[PDB]
RNA sequence: AAGUGAACAGAAUUAAACAGUUACGAAA
RNA sequence: ACGGAAACUUUCGUAACUGUUUAAUUCUGUUCACUUAUUC
């Protein structure tokens, strides 16, 4: 969950990285804005978030070289299909926070 | 005593402009410049952030005798009107703006638009080939109303220097008619103009003396 | 809706698509200004902009080779009909995204 | 100290030219790259983009030192003029432009005209074989003007050459009337004609010196 | 409107239309040139288009064998003296484009 | 009466992406 | 016929005063509507 978050992010290729936080900040704002919402409703009634959710990860990822390595080495198009439940989607939204945490402690 | 006059006036767009809105958070439609509009209907309605700071910074530079070097720090007969955050004896400012909407909607349809914003294509030359990079922006209509309504109130003590500050605001709504307002305005898309400049009382307890 | 767009659009012929995004921006310029628009106001009130969006698939479909391909494959003439409501036609423009997003993913 | 010196002058059409608007946008008729007209009417309007990159273009290749490789970086005597990228002294530019609107519909239906947008027929040859390709065009009217305003200020220290300021931008008008405007202009369809060159105090701080 | 244009033209006659788009350059200019002019100023006003809108499908409809055949197929002429008012005259402008879209579904 | 299918590249980039004046006020 | 009886951590007070998501920017570089033709 949060140890191999460590390694698998930290072995990367070229140093000095050119991705800060700023442009990261579209596909990042519907990962904070779904655990909050998703604990009052149920899971059946929000079906119009969770199919615009796919698509962020898509869209964003042919257009920035930064993206696509990313994506397939942390596996996030392949844990968005086992997700079914609504506590099994608490869990994918604590996974992505460790992803940024570890990003900005070798550098930016 | 304390009143609260309020200059009710008409913002006409004579060009249309554009307002860099949140850029990588709307829906799939960020790029091309995306202009910030309504958070909740597509009604274009322009920001008041960009209105107190292109007012203060055209005040700033034929009312003063002093460089600006930082801001919040510049003479003293326009501090006052604007706020100040190093000073000690004011601190709330006496004019306060506010975010103002497409007003122009109950003739706007009957024309039949396609969108209210539209998208304008340029590009640049490298000096040394022909095209490249073709970029994209993003404008908005022309001659649209905005209802813009001007919430001014003395402190009672400050009541000597009433007509003076008349002066002051009459001077820097005209001068901006003359300066591009928003973003991207150096090829020639601000230019605003106010129209319909009045007055009025709604608290009542200042004559109406001024009016255009 | 978004787990069969990602297998009809990647079959198709010939690689290295010639049709990028931005030669396209007339058709899809018309769905992205007509959802946010329909969340407001009624259904029935708007009747000259919903005669008019299919005629953007059909006058730009005898013009170039690339876009016949493609409505025939994603049957979009389809589903042009069956809509009628407000919240029918809110689930078209949804599906609209995935033709775009998962288009520039395999190249652009 | 700050006045705001506008040049007002009429852009008169000696030839119809044709500027490409936003290609796969337009209404009904989109067919052989539409010209961006008006947002509310229909009357075609000319973009103030293409007279900044137009006239800096032919101004950087005479008053200039060293040959330029990028924008935002040529000699240094009209580098204040339009605007520097990497210059830390100035960053906003004294030269604002405006969409300049055609002011010419009070008394063109009177000679009797069809439309303000006609279809040219013009293709190419393959020399090789006959008629290959046959494209086509839209251009706009002829012996048409346009009121362009010419908002000019000075920033105080800007004063001890104010009459050095007055013969470049005298000399970049008249230089844009022997040059083709817009695109495509190579076959003969631009070539403006700045009628009335005119100058006058809108905010009244500075003298009038010129006027021809 | 657009539902009742898909079946109406394409029933005709004989394959390959030799009415090509070359010979249509004509009567289709003046109907995309009134509907983006009659939404500025009132339709009291434009006196001297309107009447001449029906001389073009008098005049060059006995030219040729393959313009007559469409204008009563469609019902062009009849149109013509329903309209009177600014709202009607933006219909009929919309109507155009099903003999021109549609036309080319099928061949050219 | 007379083959008419605007062709071919770049699909927004390089600065800067929290700066400062500063914290339980008068009772048991 | 109880180390128990009797008891508001209470009143107090906008996380506040200043700020243009913008500086730089030609949707155009090449382009005959045409080969052939006695209003007798």
């Amino acid at each position: 969950k949060a140890e191999r978050a460590i390694s698998l992010l930290e072995k990367d290729n070229k140093g000095n990285y050119l991705l800060t936080t700023s442009q990261i900040r579209k596909l990042l704002s519907l990962c904070s804005s779904l655990y909050d919402r998703s604990k009052e409703r149920k899971f059946d009634e929000l079906i119009n978030d969770v199919s615009y959710l796919r698509v962020q990860f898509v869209y964003q990822a042919g257009r920035e070289i930064a993206v696509k390595d990313l994506i397939e080495k942390a596996q996030i198009l392949e844990a968005l299909k086992e997700i079914k439940d609504r506590e099994t989607l608490q869990r994918f939204c604590r996974y992505m926070e460790a992803l940024v945490a570890y990003f900005k402690f070798y550098g930016g | 005593t304390f009143a609260k006059i309020k200059f009710s006036a008409q913002i006409r767009l004579e060009t249309g402009l554009h307002i860099g809105g949140s850029d990588a958070f709307a829906a799939i439609g960020a790029i091309a410049s995306p202009v910030i509009k309504d958070p909740i209907t597509n009604i274009p309605i322009i920001p008041g952030s960009s209105l107190k700071g292109k007012m203060r910074t055209l005040l700033a530079k034929v009312y003063n005798e002093k460089v600006a070097e930082k801001p919040s720090d510049d003479s003293d007969i326009l501090s006052r009107l604007f706020g100040n955050s190093k000073d000690k004896r004011f601190k709330m400012g006496r004019l306060i703006f506010r975010d103002a909407f497409l007003s122009n909607a109950d003739e706007l349809d009957s024309l039949g638009v396609r969108s209210y914003t539209e998208v304008k294509f340029e590009n640049t030359i490298d000096r040394i080939t022909a095209e490249a990079n073709p970029r994209q922006i993003e404008r908005a209509i022309r001659n649209s109303t905005f209802d813009f309504e001007l919430i001014y109130e003395i402190t009672d003590e400050n009541e000597n220097q009433v007509e003076e500050d008349f002066k002051v605001i009459r001077d820097g709504l005209k001068l901006l008619e003359l300066d591009y307002l928003g973003g991207s305005g150096s090829r020639g898309y601000g230019k605003v103009a106010f129209e319909k400049l009045k007055a009025t009382t709604v608290f009542g307890n200042y004559d109406v003396k001024t009016l255009n």
